[PDB]
């Protein structure tokens, strides 16, 4: 599994740039007992790699989405390492263990959970950002093996199958039937100001921080466990400021032709070079989708991480 | 010509001993002549610091982020002597159903503790939003706490109705209350 990738990240005609994300190739070494069951057919596979791609789209401030990007993935690796100490069954394996990451890092924003110290004594215990302040996330683990998405928001992951986009979550939005019941069994009140929105204040209804929102916006994640088919075409994360101008099954056929493109025009690189980096074809992929999001007239940052699934073109 | 009722309902978080005294300043200060399709509401916070150091923060015309949420700048105009018909230009963090707003200081009264703000321009769906904010000493056996109480009156925008406009206005009004406990009790 050679990690193809390309992303772009750019604020466009906000003042304040509050996308943030964090590709991290070759983070992990997911036991295999953790993805599949033994059959009749590989001793020497024991772990498999597993590599990381999140998008954090901040609103209020910077600060949380940052913090997402610098810590996110380290407290994912170490939930990972708890359940290396042992002590189907799987999807709920993997529902559990983003659901601690993420409220983990949520309490770490709110300054409820401390965090670790460098030298080694009394783990901070300190806000990380303002009581307004807070972030979407959608996370990707790619292995051979399995496809594993965990969000909260509304930034959004499309896996591109065959020929069908398949987003792999759904938008954490205060209007949603099933978001808008459990936010007044909560207490909490949903109107519509200019938007769906929680108080009339913030129109998602999940996030990492707000904790001027606790316990109504929650950093609960929607955790899909996707096995991976000869198919798979490619998969995207993406911040709203392209969804809201562009639609899901568009975006990944773009993707797509835009590395066949490129590939037709350049060929292969030398396969000793690939996977270090940015994949040119990838690259020009999220370039194209991002520069199309401006001139449709998007007025918000803007984030894309291209993945090509195909072992070859 | 209709008028607001505020004094009639002891308001969330005080005392009925409290508003025997706080009774009189809701009808001298938080008290709207109300135009058609307008609404209004009358909020409160007990605050664990002397009225005067609350006062101190509250006046600040020039530093409402100090006390106040969801501001990333504010900016007088220069020549800025905090007198009654200065203005401020406000810039909102982002996530919000706002981008902007002006603000003109109308009530400045450090003889009665009682500061006073109408919103005049601006992107956002409050127009004709006035506020007061009155602080309020008490003593108990010789503890020293305080009172603080802010109304408002804002026009209905179309859409919407008068208890999505106060479900709005009052939480963002209970969360700065909430914060100026926090900043006042720290000092
Ligand atoms: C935070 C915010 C959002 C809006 O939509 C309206 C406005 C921009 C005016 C405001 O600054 C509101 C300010 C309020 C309610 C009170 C105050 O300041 O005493
Ligand atoms: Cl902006
Ligand atoms: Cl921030
Ligand atoms: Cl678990
Ligand atoms: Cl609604
Ligand atoms: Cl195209
Ligand atoms: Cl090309
Ligand atoms: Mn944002
Ligand atoms: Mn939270
Ligand atoms: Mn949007
Ligand atoms: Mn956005």
């Amino acid at each position: 599994c050679i990690p193809l990738w390309g992303v772009v990240s750019i604020q466009g005609n906000r003042s304040e740039m509050e996308d943030a994300f964090a590709v991290s190739p070759h983070f992990l070494k997911l036991p295999i007992k953790m993805l599949m069951g033994d059959h009749e057919m590989s001793p020497s596979l024991t772990h498999l790699t597993g590599h990381f791609f999140g998008v954090y789209d901040g609103h209020g401030g910077h600060k949380v989405a940052d913090y997402c990007r610098d810590r996110l993935h380290f407290a994912l690796a170490e939930e990972i390492e708890r359940i290396k100490d042992e002590l189907a069954g799987r999807q709920v394996q993997w529902d559990k263990v983003f659901t601690s990451c993420f409220l983990t890092v949520d309490g770490e924003i709110e300054g409820k959970i401390g965090r670790a110290v460098v030298g080694s004594s009394d783990k901070v215990l300190e806000a990380v950002a303002s009581e307004t302040v807070g972030s979407t996330a959608v996370v990707a683990l790619v292995c051979s093996s399995h496809i594993v998405v965990s969000n909260c928001g509304d930034s959004r992951a499309v896996l591109f199958r065959g020929k069908e986009a398949m987003p792999l979550s759904v938008d954490h939005k205060p209007d949603r039937e099933d978001e808008y019941a459990r936010i007044e069994n909560a207490g909490g009140k949903v109107i519509q100001w200019q938007g769906a929105r929680v108080f009339g204040v913030l129109a998602m209804s999940r996030s990492i921080g707000d904790r001027y929102l606790k316990p109504y916006v929650i950093p609960e994640p929607e955790v899909t466990f996707m096995p991976r088919s000869r198919e798979d075409e490619c998969l995207i994360l993406a911040s709203d400021g392209l969804w809201d101008v562009m639609n899901n099954q568009e975006v990944c056929e773009i993707a797509r032709r835009r590395i066949l493109m490129w590939h037709k025009k350049n060929g292969a690189p030398p396969l000793a070079e690939r996977g270090k980096g940015i994949d040119p074809a990838c690259q020009a992929a999220a370039d194209y989708l991002s520069m199309l999001a401006l001139q449709k007239g998007s007025k918000d940052n803007i984030s894309i991480i291209v993945i090509d699934l195909k072992a070859q073109r | 010509p209709t008028y607001t009722t505020h004094h009639l309902a002891i308001p969330s978080g005080v005392t009925q001993d409290e508003f025997d005294e706080l009774k009189q300043s809701v009808v001298e200060f938080h008290t709207y002549q109300l135009s058609q399709n307008q609404c209004s509401s009358l909020l409160a916070q007990r605050i664990r610091a002397p009225n005067d150091v609350v006062w101190s923060i509250v006046r600040r015309f020039d530093q409402p982020q100090t006390y106040k949420h969801f501001i990333k700048s504010c900016s007088v105009s220069d020549n800025f002597t905090m007198a009654v018909g200065s203005t401020r230009d406000v810039n909102l963090i982002s996530g919000l159903p706002a981008a902007t707003s002006t603000e003109r200081l109308d009530i400045l009264d450090d003889d009665r503790q009682v500061l006073g703000i109408s919103i005049i321009g601006g992107e956002h769906r409050l127009r004709n939003y006035r506020s007061v904010i009155s602080v309020h000493g008490f003593n108990r056996d010789g503890a020293i706490c305080t009172v603080a109480l802010e109304s408002y009156v804002v026009d209905v925008p179309e859409g919407n109705t008068e208890e999505d406009t106060r479900l709005f206005a009052d939480t963002v009004v209970k969360l700065n209350l909430q914060k100026l406990v926090s900043v006042a009790e720290s000092q």
